[PDB]
C-alpha cells in the first residue's frame, strides 16, 4: 500500500494547494465585498479568526513543498515538507473546529431569521453558513490528505 | 347736539419695537366742557386709563377734543374689543374697536368677486361670487350671505371642486338683483368653520369713484396687411370703474368670447381714475371678406341707458 | 431561490470533483510521458 | 435573543440640521447604561446607552446606524440622513413592505411653521394641509411607490422640497446578492481550469501516442 | 429761522365686519408745525399714492404754529396685507415719517428673490444687457452676499450692488450684472444665488432666454380714430404674433424719444393655441396741440427674433 | 437569473466529464499496452 499512495501523492498535495487556493478566494471576497461591521463578529467567525487566510498559506505551502519533494525526492525536501504537512493538518483541524463552530453560530442567528432573505443580515450569514459547509469540504479532503502525507512519510521511515 | 364719535388707534409701525398700541377716542361737535370719556375692553372696566383728555378746539358752544390709551401689544392681539363711552348732555354714546381679525384663518383664501355688467345690465340676472379657495376640505364649512336692508335673500348655489393640487375649493354664488347694486348695497360672504377662530368676513359694494363713461373706437385692419388674418381692434378708454363687458359679434351674432382676447385694464393719467382696454378679435381672411360687418359692444355703469354702447365696423 | 442556491453549490462541488479528477489524470500523464523520456 | 432592531423615536430617516433626534435599540423606554454597542458609519461609537439621544443633528450625524444590544445580534442598520434644506421632506423610510404604513411630513428650518402644504407624487399632488402635520400612509401598495416631495410656504414665500423617491415593495431588496454569484464565478474558473487541463493533457497524451 | 420738528402720529380706524363699505381710515396727524408749510404725501410699501385724492384737513392754529391732519382711504384688502402705509410729511423743507402696519406677530417674514431679465432696449439697441437679481423682506443688509454663476464661460463681470431701506423696516439688495448680448441671444443661463448665515442653502434664481419658437413681430399703428374731434388723440400700436414676450416699445416724436410715463403698454396676452405667439398695444395719448402741430410719430419696436439691427418701426403722420 | 446560467454550466460540466471518461479509456489502454 506504500506504492498504492506514491502514486497518487503528487495530486494528494494538488489538492492541498486547491485547498489552499480557494480559502484564499473565499477570503478575499469576504475581506472585499462585505462590510464586515454590517454583521455579527461570531457569524463572521471564519474571517474574524482569520482562516481563509492563515488556511490558504499553509495549505498552498505545505501542497506545493510535497509536490517539489515528490518531484524531486530529495532528503531536504522530505522531513521538511512533513513539517509542512503537519502544521498543515494542525490548521485544519483547527480549521475544522471553526468551522464547526461557525456552522452552531449561524444556526443560533438563522433561528431568528424566517427567511433566508429577509434582509442582509439573514442573507450574508445563510452565504457565510453554506461557504462553511463547501469550506468543511475542503478543508476535511485538505485534513484527510495532510493525515495521508504524514501516514506515508512517517510510514516510509519505519 | 349730537357728537361725531370715531375710534382711531395706532398699531404696528416696522421700524419700531413698539411694545404700546395708542387708542384714540375722537369726538367733534361735542358741548364745550360737558365731556366725560370712558374706556372699556370686553365690557368691563379699566380705571387705570390715566386719561388725557386732549382738547382739541372749541366753536361757540360746539366742541372737539380726544382721548388716548395706552394698551399692550398682546391686549391687542387676543382680538378684545375695545370700546369707549361718551358722557355729553347726560347722554350716552359709543366707539367699538378690535384687532382686524385674519382675513385668512387656515390659509383660507377667499374672494368676493363682484357680478359682471354683462350681467348686470343685459342679462339682468347678476350673481355674485365667493370663492373660497385652499380648504382642506369641503365638510364643515358653512358659507352665509348678508345684505343691507331686506331680511329677505336670494337662496346660494355652492358647488365644491376638488383641485389638481389636492386643495379644496367652494363656489357660493349668490343671485342679486341689478337695481340694489345700482343703489349701492353690501354685501358679505361670511365663511365659518368650527376652527376658525372668526368668520371669514368679506365685503363688497358697488365699486366708489366717479363714474366716468368709455370712449369706444374699432380700427380697421391694417392696409399693409392683405396677409391670411385680419385684426380687428377695439380702444375701450376713459372709464371707471375697472368692471366692464366688451363683446364682438357678425352681423348681429354673437361671436363666443373664446375668439376675442381682451387686455388688462389699465389706469391713466390720475388722479381721478380712468382705465383703458383693447379687445383684439382676429379673423381669418375669408371670413373677413364675406360682405359682412363686425360690432363691438360695451356694457358699463357709467353709460346711459341700456348700458351698452355699440361701435360698428364694416368695408361697405 | 433556496433550490437554485443548493443547485448552484452542487455545481461547485461537480467543478471541485472534475478539477481533481483532471490534476489526478495530469500527474498521472506526466509520470507517463517523464518515464517515457 | 433575536436581531436587535435600531429604531428612531422621531421616526424620521431624513430630519434637518439641529433637529433633536433619539436613537433606540431593541425597544424600551429607558437609557440603558453600557448595555449597547453603537456601529455609526461602520465605526464603533463611544455611546453606550441603549438610548443614542442626539439632541443637535449635525450633517456628519448622518450615515448608517447599527445598534446590539448585551445577549442579541446586530441590527439591521438604519440610514439617517440629516440634511440643510429650506423645505424636507420627512418620511419614516424609504423603502416600505407591502401592506405597511408611512409618514410623511414637511419641515422648514429650526422650527419655522410651513403653512399651506401640498404633498406631491410624480408631480401629481394628493394632500393639502395648512400645518405641516402627519400624512400617514396606510396599507401600501405599488400606487403608494413615487418620487414624493412638498411645497409649501414659508412665514410668506413659496419654497419646494427637493424630491424623494419612496419606494413599495414585496419583499426588501437585500443588496448582497452577488455574493451567491461568488459559487457559479468559482465554477467558471475551476471548469475553465478543467479545459486547460483537458487541452494540456490532451497535448501532452499526443505527444505520447506518437512516440509510442 | 430754527426749524421747528412736528410730532406726526399715524392712527387709523379698524374693520367692521358688520359694516359695508370695506374701507379702513388712516389719518396722518401733524402736531406743531407753520402755517401754509405743510405737506403730507402718502406711500404704501415706497409706492406713492396718487390716485386717491387724500383730503387734507386743518385741525387748529396756536400762534404761528399749526395742527392738521391728512385721510386717505384704503381698501380693507389693502390693510390686511400688512403692508407698510407711511405719511411723509415736508415742512421747511424737511422729511418727517410715520409709518404703519397691521399688527402682526413676530414671524420671521421670509426672503424673496426675483432674477430679472435683460430689457430688448439694453439688447439689440443700447447693447449693454443687464440681469438684475432683486432680493427683498430682508430684516437687514448685513451677511448678505449675493453671487453670480454662468453656465459657459467663467468670465463674469463686475456685478454692481446697491441696497434700498425701505419704510416697511424691510431692506432690499439689488445687484446689478452687466451681461454681453450675444451670450444672451446664444442661450446663456446665468443664475443668482443669496447666501446668509441663517439660510440652508442659498436661495438661488435661475435665468436664460424664453424657450419656444421665435417669431417677428409685426407692428401696425393706427391713426387717432375719425370721430375723435376732442382735446386728446389717442395712437395705438398693435404689436402683433411674436414670440417671446420680452419687448421693448418706444415712441418717437419725429424722431425724439418719448419718456414712458406718457405712453402706456398693456400686458402680453397670448394666442394661437400652443403656437405661442403674443401681442401687446402701446398706447400714446397726446394732446390735440401735440397732434396737430405736424409732428412725425414712430412706434419702435426692438425684439429677439427681428431682421437686424433688431428694431422695427413705423411711420404715422398728420398730413400723410 | 440563475437557472440558465446554472444549467449552461451543467452543460459545460458534462462535456468535460465526457472528455475525462473519453481521456481515461485511452491512458488506461496505454497502460496496458505498456
Ligand atoms: C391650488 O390650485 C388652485 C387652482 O389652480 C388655485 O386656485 C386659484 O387661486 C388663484 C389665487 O389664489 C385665483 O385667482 C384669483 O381669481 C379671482 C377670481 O377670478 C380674482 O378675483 C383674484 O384676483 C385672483 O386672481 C384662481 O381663481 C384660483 N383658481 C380657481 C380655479 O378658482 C389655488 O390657489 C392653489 N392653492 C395652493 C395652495 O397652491
Ligand atoms: C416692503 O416694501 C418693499 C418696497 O416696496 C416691497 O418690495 C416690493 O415687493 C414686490 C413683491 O414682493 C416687488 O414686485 C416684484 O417686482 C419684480 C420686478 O419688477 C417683478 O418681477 C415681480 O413679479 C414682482 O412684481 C417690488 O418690486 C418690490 N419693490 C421694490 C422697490 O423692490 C416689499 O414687498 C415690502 N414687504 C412687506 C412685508 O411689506
Ligand atoms: C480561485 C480557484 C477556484 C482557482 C485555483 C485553481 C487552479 C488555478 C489551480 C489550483 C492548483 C493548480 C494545479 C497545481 C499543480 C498542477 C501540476 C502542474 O504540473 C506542471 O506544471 C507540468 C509541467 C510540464 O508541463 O512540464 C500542472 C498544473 C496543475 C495541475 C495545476 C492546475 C491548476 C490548478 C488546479
Ligand atoms: C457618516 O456618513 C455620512 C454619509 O453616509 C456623512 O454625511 C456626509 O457628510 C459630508 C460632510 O461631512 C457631506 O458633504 C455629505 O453630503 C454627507 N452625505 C450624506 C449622505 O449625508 C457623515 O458626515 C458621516 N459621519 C461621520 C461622523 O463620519
Ligand atoms: C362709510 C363711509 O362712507 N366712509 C367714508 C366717509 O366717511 C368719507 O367721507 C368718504 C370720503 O373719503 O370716504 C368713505
Ligand atoms: C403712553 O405711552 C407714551 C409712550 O409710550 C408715554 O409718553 C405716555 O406717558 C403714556 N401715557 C400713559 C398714561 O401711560
Ligand atoms: C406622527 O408621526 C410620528 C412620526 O412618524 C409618529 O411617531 C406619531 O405617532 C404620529 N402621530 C400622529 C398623531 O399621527
Ligand atoms: C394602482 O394604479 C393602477 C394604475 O393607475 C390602478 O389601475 C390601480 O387601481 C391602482 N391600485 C389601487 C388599489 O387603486
Ligand atoms: C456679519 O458680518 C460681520 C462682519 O461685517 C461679522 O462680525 C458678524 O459675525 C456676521 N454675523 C452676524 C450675525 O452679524
Amino acid at each position: 500500500w506504500q506504492s498504492f499512495l506514491k502514486k497518487e501523492l503528487e495530486f494528494l498535495g494538488v489538492t492541498q494547494v486547491l485547498v489552499g487556493l480557494i480559502c484564499l478566494c473565499f477570503g478575499t471576497v469576504v475581506c472585499s465585498t462585505l462590510q464586515t461591521s454590517d454583521f455579527d463578529d461570531e457569524v463572521l467567525l471564519l474571517y474574524r479568526a482569520g482562516y481563509p487566510f492563515w488556511g490558504a498559506v499553509l495549505f498552498v505551502l505545505s501542497g506545493f513543498l510535497s509536490i517539489m519533494s515528490e518531484r524531486k525526492n530529495t532528503l531536504y525536501l522530505v522531513r521538511g515538507s512533513l513539517g509542512a504537512n503537519i502544521v498543515s493538518s494542525i490548521a485544519a483541524g483547527l480549521g475544522i473546529a471553526i468551522l464547526i463552530l461557525n456552522l452552531s453560530n449561524n444556526s443560533a442567528y438563522m433561528n431568528y431569521c424566517k427567511d433566508i432573505t429577509e434582509d442582509d443580515g439573514c442573507f450574508v450569514t445563510s452565504f457565510i453558513t453554506e461557504l462553511v459547509l463547501m469550506l468543511l469540504f475542503l478543508t476535511i479532503l485538505a485534513f484527510c490528505s495532510a493525515v495521508l502525507l504524514i501516514i506515508y512519510r512517517i510510514g516510509q521511515e519505519f | 347736539t349730537k357728537p361725531t364719535v370715531d375710534l382711531l388707534h395706532s398699531s404696528c409701525d416696522p421700524n419700531a419695537f413698539h411694545s404700546t398700541i395708542q387708542l384714540y377716542c375722537f369726538v367733534y361737535g361735542h358741548i364745550q366742557n360737558d365731556v366725560s370719556i370712558h374706556w372699556l375692553m370686553d365690557d368691563r372696566k379699566i380705571y387705570e386709563t390715566h386719561a388725557q383728555n386732549v382738547l382739541i378746539k372749541e366753536e361757540g358752544k360746539l366742541a372737539s377734543t380726544y382721548s388716548r390709551l395706552n394698551i399692550t401689544q398682546q391686549q391687542w392681539m387676543s382680538e378684545s374689543t375695545f370700546t369707549c363711552k361718551v358722557t355729553s348732555q347726560g347722554e350716552n354714546y359709543w366707539a367699538h374697536t378690535r384687532r382686524c381679525s385674519d382675513d385668512e384663518p387656515r390659509g383660507v383664501i377667499t374672494y368676493l368677486i363682484p357680478p359682471s355688467p354683462l350681467d348686470l345690465y343685459e342679462n339682468g340676472t347678476p350673481k355674485l361670487t365667493c370663492l373660497v379657495l385652499d380648504l382642506e376640505s369641503e365638510e364643515n364649512i358653512t358659507v352665509t350671505w348678508v345684505r343691507e336692508r331686506k331680511k329677505s335673500i336670494g337662496s346660494a348655489s355652492q358647488r365644491s371642486t376638488k383641485h389638481h393640487n389636492a386643495t379644496t375649493s367652494i363656489t357660493s354664488i349668490l343671485p342679486v338683483d341689478a337695481k340694489d347694486w345700482i343703489e349701492g348695497e353690501g354685501y358679505q360672504c361670511r365663511v365659518d368653520h368650527p376652527h376658525f377662530p372668526k368668520p371669514i368676513v368679506r365685503s363688497i359694494t358697488k365699486a366708489p369713484g366717479k363714474r366716468s363713461a368709455p370712449e369706444v373706437y374699432v380700427f380697421l385692419p391694417p392696409e399693409e396687411e392683405e396677409k391670411d388674418k385680419r385684426t380687428l381692434t377695439c380702444l375701450i378708454q376713459n372709464f371707471f370703474p375697472e368692471d366692464i363687458s366688451v363683446q364682438w359679434l357678425q352681423d348681429s351674432k354673437l361671436i363666443p368670447k373664446s375668439q376675442h382676447s381682451t387686455t388688462t385694464p389699465l389706469k391713466y393719467n390720475g388722479s381721478n381714475q380712468r382705465f383703458f382696454i383693447f379687445s383684439r378679435l382676429e379673423v381669418t381672411k375669408a371670413l373677413w371678406t364675406q360682405t359682412k360687418q363686425f360690432t363691438c359692444r360695451v356694457i358699463h355703469e357709467a353709460l346711459r341707458e341700456p348700458r351698452k354702447l355699440e361701435r360698428t365696423i364694416s368695408k361697405s | 431561490p433556496q433550490l437554485c442556491y443548493i443547485l448552484d453549490a452542487i455545481l461547485f462541488l461537480y467543478g471541485i470533483v472534475l478539477t481533481l479528477l483532471y490534476c489526478r489524470l495530469k500527474i498521472q500523464v506526466r509520470k507517463a510521458d517523464i518515464a517515457s523520456r | 435573543t433575536q436581531k436587535s432592531v435600531v429604531s428612531l423615536d422621531p421616526p424620521w430617516i431624513r430630519i434637518l440640521t439641529g433637529d433633536k433626534v433619539t436613537l433606540i435599540c431593541n425597544g424600551n423606554n429607558s437609557s440603558q447604561m453600557n448595555s449597547t454597542k453603537w456601529i455609526h458609519n461602520d465605526s464603533i461609537s463611544n455611546v453606550k446607552s441603549s438610548h443614542w439621544v442626539i439632541v443637535s443633528a449635525t450633517i456628519q450625524d448622518s450615515g448608517k446606524y447599527i445598534c446590539q444590544k448585551q445577549g442579541f445580534y446586530k441590527s439591521k442598520p438604519v440610514y439617517l440622513n440629516v440634511m440643510q434644506e429650506w423645505l424636507l421632506l420627512q418620511s419614516s423610510a424609504d423603502v416600505v413592505l407591502d401592506n405597511g404604513s408611512f409618514d410623511i411630513r414637511c419641515r422648514s428650518w429650526k422650527k419655522w411653521k410651513v403653512h399651506k402644504v401640498i404633498y406631491y407624487k410624480d408631480d401629481i399632488a394628493f394632500k393639502y394641509s395648512y400645518d405641516s402635520n402627519n400624512i400617514s400612509i396606510r396599507k401600501a401598495t405599488f400606487n403608494d411607490s413615487g418620487s414624493y416631495h412638498c411645497t409649501g410656504y414659508l412665514n410668506k414665500v413659496e419654497c419646494k422640497s427637493d424630491k424623494f423617491s419612496i419606494a413599495v415593495v414585496k419583499d426588501y431588496t437585500i443588496e448582497y446578492r452577488w455574493l451567491q454569484l461568488i459559487f457559479p464565478s468559482l465554477a467558471v474558473i475551476l471548469f475553465a481550469v478543467d479545459t486547460g487541463l483537458w487541452f494540456s493533457t490532451h497535448k501532452q497524451f499526443e505527444s505520447i501516442l506518437k512516440i509510442q
